[PDB]
């Protein structure tokens, strides 16, 4: 932002925005799958108890 | 910073740019692919003819 | 090979002069900077620096 | 005498070697906008027509 | 790569890289979900045995 003017600075940073959004989406998807995995073990432990 | 100047023909003004090939640039003056500067080209007929 | 320049020649063959300023940025001791006034130092307080 | 727009000529060329860096002498211009192909690389490509 | 020069060849191939990455991500996500499905049946078979 301090290196270039807005009209192409926004073009440059659009790719950064897209990449970071993609990374966050991947992280949350993996967390959802792992949580679904853990819930089954929690239910099994409850039944054993 | 570096400063330099040289005289060429007008047919190859766009040939001083990264990725530009040809005899006028390959064997005379070629820029690196990651150039960052202030290229200035002027039609010098009043003083170079 | 040497150029032959004559005022009869039009655009394209009309001689041109090219002036290049080439910076280079690096995480090295800076030696060139613009005309900006310096300021004093503060400590232990959330500030811009 | 260049033909007018309402009736333009066309020549289809085949069965010959494709050398393309030689035209810089038989026609004056300024741009040489070869959008599709890099001009220096035409010495190797084989074309249909 | 043999058709254009690097400066726009990289622009052309960036889209290919992004598309293939997207395809691989979709494939691995589907495989993860199917494996999670299969594990439950494996556990049920173990219990029955």
């Amino acid at each position: 932002l301090s290196r270039l003017d807005p009209p192409e600075a926004e073009v440059q940073i659009d790719r950064l925005i897209t990449g970071r959004l993609q990374s966050l989406q991947t992280y949350v998807t993996q967390q959802l799958i792992r949580a679904a995995e853990i819930r089954a073990s929690a239910n099994l432990a409850a039944t054993k108890m | 910073v570096y400063a330099d100047s040289f005289v060429i023909r007008g047919n190859e003004v766009s040939q001083i740019a990264p990725g530009q090939t040809g005899n006028i640039a390959d064997y005379n003056y070629k820029l690196p692919d990651d150039f960052t500067g202030c290229v200035i080209a002027w039609n010098s007929n009043k003083l170079d003819s | 090979r040497s150029y032959g320049f004559r005022p009869t020649y039009g655009v394209g063959h009309q001689p041109y002069r090219v002036v290049v300023l080439s910076f280079e940025l690096l995480h090295a001791p800076a030696t060139v900077c613009g005309p900006k006034k310096s300021t004093n130092l503060v400590k232990n307080k959330c500030v811009n620096f | 005498r260049f033909a007018s727009v309402y009736a333009w000529n066309r020549k289809r060329i085949s069965n010959c070697v494709a050398d393309y860096s030689v035209l810089y002498n038989f026609a004056p211009f300024f741009a040489f906008k070869c959008y599709g192909v890099s001009p220096t690389k035409l010495n190797d490509l084989c074309f249909t027509n």
